RNA sequence: GAAGGGGGCCUGACUGCGAGGCCUGCAAGCCGAGCAGGGGCGAAAGCCGGGCCUAGUGAACCGGUGGUCCCGUGUGGAAGG
RNA sequence: AGCCUGGUGUUGGCUCUUGGUCGCGCCUGCGUAGGAUAGGUGGGAGCCUGUGAACCCCCGCCUCCGGGUGGGGGGGAGGCGCCGGUGAAAUACCACCCUGGCGCGGCUGGGGGCCUAACCCUCGGAUGGGGGGACAGCGCUUGGCGGGCAGUUUGACUGGG
RNA sequence: CAGCGUAGGGUUAGGCGGGACCUAAGGUGAAGCCGAAAGGCGUAGCCGAAGGGCAGCCGGUUAAUAUUCCGGCCCUUCCC
RNA sequence: GGCGAGCUAGCCCUGGCCAGGGUGAAGCUGGGGUGAGACCCAGUGGAGGCCCGAACCGGUGGGGGAUGCAAACCCCUCGGAUGAGCUGGGGCUAGGAGUGAAAAGCUAACCGAGCCCGGAGAUAGCUGGUUCUCCCCGAAAUGACUUUAGGGUCAGCCUCAG
RNA sequence: CGUGGUUCGUGGAGCCAUGGGGGAAUCUGGGCGGACCACCGCCUAAGGCUAAGUACUCCGGGUGACCGAUAGCGCACCAGU
RNA sequence: GAGCCGGUAGCGGGCGUGGAUCCCUGGAUGUCCGAAUGGGGGAACCCGGCCGGCGGGAACGCCGGUCACCGCGCUUUUUGCGCGGGGGGAACCUGGGGAACUGAAACAUCUCAGUACCCAGAGGAGAGGAAAGAGAAAUCGACUCCCUGAGUAGCGGCGAGCGAAAGGGGACCAGCCUAAACCGUCCGGCUUGUCCGGGCGGGGUCGUGGGGCCCUCGGACACCGAAUCCCCAGCCUAGCCGA
RNA sequence: GGUGGGGUUCCCGAGCGGCCAAAGGGAGCAGACUGUAAAUCUGCCCGAAGGUUCGAAUCCUUCCCCCACCACCA
């Protein structure tokens, strides 16, 4: 008997699985406990409706760190810091780049995982990546002056 | 009052008819009658006893219809009531217009 | 003057019929010449459709089995008769 | 009628254990004889091993323990067959089969334990707790026991019966 | 003559009995349960008495009624 | 399919009744007894499907009655009479059913299956009965078969038409 | 599987119905023409309603080779008394 | 259209051509019981709540009104309200159940018989009805009823007995609504979604298969037409003239 | 009528493809022991026809009987 299970089970598998089984577990188990649901041409429908739904939104959040990575991972943002000889005397950090990012070229980042360990301080040429899922390497120019 | 809820089987009178001897078929004289009287014959009737809105419903059903049972809670809207409750889920909601 | 005993060849302890009668409430029971087919014994005439004879039996119905042509529920088959 | 009883519905979870059969695979058998420890029939002088052999070292199970047999491996380029004969058979390698066994897998069976959630009993208390529990109860169906009840049968002749 | 025909008259209660009180067997029965139909069952409730509870005694009067009318002496419950 | 437990049987609820005598259990007390007891003896006491006997409940024997006073009675006699007692009121159980200290008793004056109405004009190979008149003819009581023998079928014998 | 309906009493037993078990499809789907198979046809099940032609006679009327007070209704009458 | 105050005279009184009695239609009154329905109850009796009224009227009593249960419906479940049901009826009707005597010259299957009867329900009728039919003809077309087919085909301890249909002739005549696809709306559940579900409207209703959705065709007065509603004739419920 | 088992030296009884005078038991005979009787002990001794292989008591067909069982009877 088909039952639309509504959570992972151990050998009748993870949610939304359709799964065939001895009615009387479904009537006296599954279906009174809230872990199932009879697998009806009803119910069939809102889980289809229930899969587009998703992979919908999902395949759409993979349209913006698509679109993300086919920006930041030519454009560079140039940073000016007060100079030092290889180092710096502030520290350019995540907000920073964040903030000048966006100053700059116009974008915006969270800038939470980034690159967290040690905010940057010296000069030079990094590569950082951004995040989540499938994502994009960015370059960043710390360079002198003001 | 032995009668299905939902499909509305009762009780049928049947008789019950003792017979003797071969087939004609197996090459007998034949079957021969010794006695037909009558009896029942009960639909197969259970409790289903189920969960719906607030409360707890019971169905005297024949095992055969058990499932509309289910069906029948698949179709939830709006019952705040007591027991009663399944006059609302029956006929109501089997047939209606 | 065989129906008795012995021997030889044989399977008529045939098939299809059956004038005419015995008997007889019915239904049965009985005897039967003769024709046809194919035979047996006999040189032939002939005899042979069990046994000297009179008891050794059981209507119908229901069913079995073998065969055959007959019928086969729209039709061909088949089921079943 | 009642009672007993197989199948099945209501009727579920988890294991343990067994069958039956089918497919595939891995084996099994041995009369002195042929040299012996060759199931049957056919193909057959070609093979198999260096897609790492014989001979032993562990080890498995079978055995008429003559041993058969595979793996591990020490192991390194041989081990075979025809020929030959007092048993039909001919004793490599390749298949299709028999007799028994095991191995896994397929559909169906039969048992044993535990679980709880159907069902049943219970708890001044409950969408719950405890107990029993997929039994029992109940439907359909099987066969049985069944004067407890029911309907009837239980001949005629006859110096009355 | 009559227990007979015709006709006329005759039975007076806050306290006696019963009811505007209680419950018994049983009955009936919101809940609930069962049963082809009819209907069976059933908790509470309700009904149900010659049981429980409740305030009147003595006498006179009529052809015919009287703890009922009358006379005397007592009492009960509701309302304000 | 109904109607009946106003009779009768059992049970349920709730009331009532049993003159008067007699016998004298245990216990208690006292006295004796003993190491202590058992026990004994008194008095007291007032038990019991205990005795006699009315009411009440019966129904033993005999007589009478027998178109009765009476569809179960009357007389004499007799059993029980504090109990498994009697009895009023209110209730429950019924027809293959009830109820029965058990006779197949009782269940509204006949119960080996109640009454009523219906199926119903059950069936009756049996018994009875079958109604004006005149005319002609005029039998059988045998055979065969028959779960047949006092019933039938065919035959035989009567009759009527051609 | 168990039964009922039909003329069909298990019969070769279909058809219609359905108590029990299993349990589909949506025209290239399904049911039927008497087991079953083929072929050739018929029809579209698992929702519902639908006058009239029909049955009856408490009631009113009209007729009778219907009765005439033991008949006709049980009752001609103050009878379901 | 002249007598009347029933059967019913009588006593003692009254009425009618200013049209009585009497007949027909409508209305009003209509105690108590009874489905009986405020609640009881041994039917025709008893006891109440609520609002209002009467009496001196608080107690008491009378009067009017209202108050059972069930189902359906909306409604904010609730305060509720609305509409309905209930019971009776001679026979007739359908449905649920369902005998025996008897017949078989015994008796079980069989018969009697789906009778009697009991129960539910319907109405002036009820049932049935618009083919998943018939059943051999390229056949017929709903249903019911009569005649016939026919005591046929069959059924049957193949006994006793039971007993169809097709067709033909008549009577009457009629055919419709829906479910789903699809579209639109409202509401509910939500893991707001081209989502699922319920309600309503539209759509669609058939077997030379139909319908939905897309394209093209013109698809225009249209015609048809109720079983529903309205009017009318006619008929019924009193009478009247009448040689 | 059907199904399943059989058939072995005098009785029972196992009976297998490499022969199985054919296990075994008891019966019989002859020895040993002996109050009687025994118990103990030792020795003696393929239902049928056909058919498959080199080999048949073994496998098949068939036939005959026995046992067993189920079922039917107009
Ligand atoms: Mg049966
Ligand atoms: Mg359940
Ligand atoms: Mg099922
Ligand atoms: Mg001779
Ligand atoms: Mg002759
Ligand atoms: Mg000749
Ligand atoms: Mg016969
Ligand atoms: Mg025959
Ligand atoms: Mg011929
Ligand atoms: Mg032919
Ligand atoms: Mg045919
Ligand atoms: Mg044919
Ligand atoms: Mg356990
Ligand atoms: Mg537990
Ligand atoms: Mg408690
Ligand atoms: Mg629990
Ligand atoms: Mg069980
Ligand atoms: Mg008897
Ligand atoms: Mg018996
Ligand atoms: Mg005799
Ligand atoms: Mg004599
Ligand atoms: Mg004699
Ligand atoms: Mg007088
Ligand atoms: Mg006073
Ligand atoms: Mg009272
Ligand atoms: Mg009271
Ligand atoms: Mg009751
Ligand atoms: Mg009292
Ligand atoms: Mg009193
Ligand atoms: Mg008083
Ligand atoms: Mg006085
Ligand atoms: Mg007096
Ligand atoms: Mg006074
Ligand atoms: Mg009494
Ligand atoms: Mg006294
Ligand atoms: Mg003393
Ligand atoms: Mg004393
Ligand atoms: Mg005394
Ligand atoms: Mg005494
Ligand atoms: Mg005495
Ligand atoms: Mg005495
Ligand atoms: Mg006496
Ligand atoms: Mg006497
Ligand atoms: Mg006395
Ligand atoms: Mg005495
Ligand atoms: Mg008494
Ligand atoms: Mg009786
Ligand atoms: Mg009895
Ligand atoms: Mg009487
Ligand atoms: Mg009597
Ligand atoms: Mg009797
Ligand atoms: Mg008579
Ligand atoms: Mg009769
Ligand atoms: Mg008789
Ligand atoms: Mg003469
Ligand atoms: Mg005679
Ligand atoms: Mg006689
Ligand atoms: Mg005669
Ligand atoms: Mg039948
Ligand atoms: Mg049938
Ligand atoms: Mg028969
Ligand atoms: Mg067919
Ligand atoms: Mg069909
Ligand atoms: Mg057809
Ligand atoms: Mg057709
Ligand atoms: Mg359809
Ligand atoms: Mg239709
Ligand atoms: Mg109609
Ligand atoms: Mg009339
Ligand atoms: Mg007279
Ligand atoms: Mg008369
Ligand atoms: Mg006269
Ligand atoms: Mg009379
Ligand atoms: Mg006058
Ligand atoms: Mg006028
Ligand atoms: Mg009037
Ligand atoms: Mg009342
Ligand atoms: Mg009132
Ligand atoms: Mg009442
Ligand atoms: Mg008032
Ligand atoms: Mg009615
Ligand atoms: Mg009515
Ligand atoms: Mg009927
Ligand atoms: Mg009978
Ligand atoms: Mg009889
Ligand atoms: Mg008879
Ligand atoms: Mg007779
Ligand atoms: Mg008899
Ligand atoms: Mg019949
Ligand atoms: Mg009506
Ligand atoms: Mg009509
Ligand atoms: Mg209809
Ligand atoms: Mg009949
Ligand atoms: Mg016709
Ligand atoms: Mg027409
Ligand atoms: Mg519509
Ligand atoms: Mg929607
Ligand atoms: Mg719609
Ligand atoms: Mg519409
Ligand atoms: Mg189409
Ligand atoms: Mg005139
Ligand atoms: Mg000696």
């Amino acid at each position: 008997m088909k039952v639309i299970l509504l959570e992972p089970l151990e050998n009748l598998g993870d949610v939304g699985q359709v799964v065939d089984v001895k009615p009387g577990y479904a009537r006296n188990y599954l279906l009174p406990r809230g872990l199932a649901v009879l697998a009806t041409e009803s119910n069939l429908k809102a889980l289809e409706a229930r899969i587009r739904a998703q992979a919908k939104r999902l395949a759409e959040r993979k349209a913006e760190a698509e679109r993300l990575k086919e920006i930041l991972e030519n454009l560079t943002l140039t940073i000016p810091v007060r100079a030092g000889e290889t180092k710096i005397y502030g520290s350019v950090t995540a907000k920073d780049i964040a903030e000048a990012l966006s100053r700059q070229h116009g974008v915006t980042i969270d800038p939470k995982r980034l690159a967290l360990e040690k905010p940057i301080k010296e000069l030079g040429e990094y590569v950082l990546t951004y995040k989540p899922h499938p994502e994009v390497p960015i370059q960043l120019k710390v360079s002198v002056v003001a | 009052s032995k009668v299905c809820e939902i499909s509305g089987k009762r009780p049928i009178v049947a008789n019950s008819i003792q017979r003797r001897g071969k087939a004609k078929r197996e090459g007998g004289v034949g079957k021969k009658t010794t006695g037909i009287s009558k009896r029942r014959q009960y639909p197969n009737l259970q409790k289903v006893r189920v969960r719906v809105a607030g409360q707890e419903i019971t169905f005297r059903v024949a095992a055969s219809h058990i499932p509309k049972v289910y069906e029948l809670v698949e179709r939830a809207k709006g019952l705040k009531l007591e027991g009663l409750s399944p006059k609302e889920i029956k006929k109501e909601l089997l047939k209606l217009l």
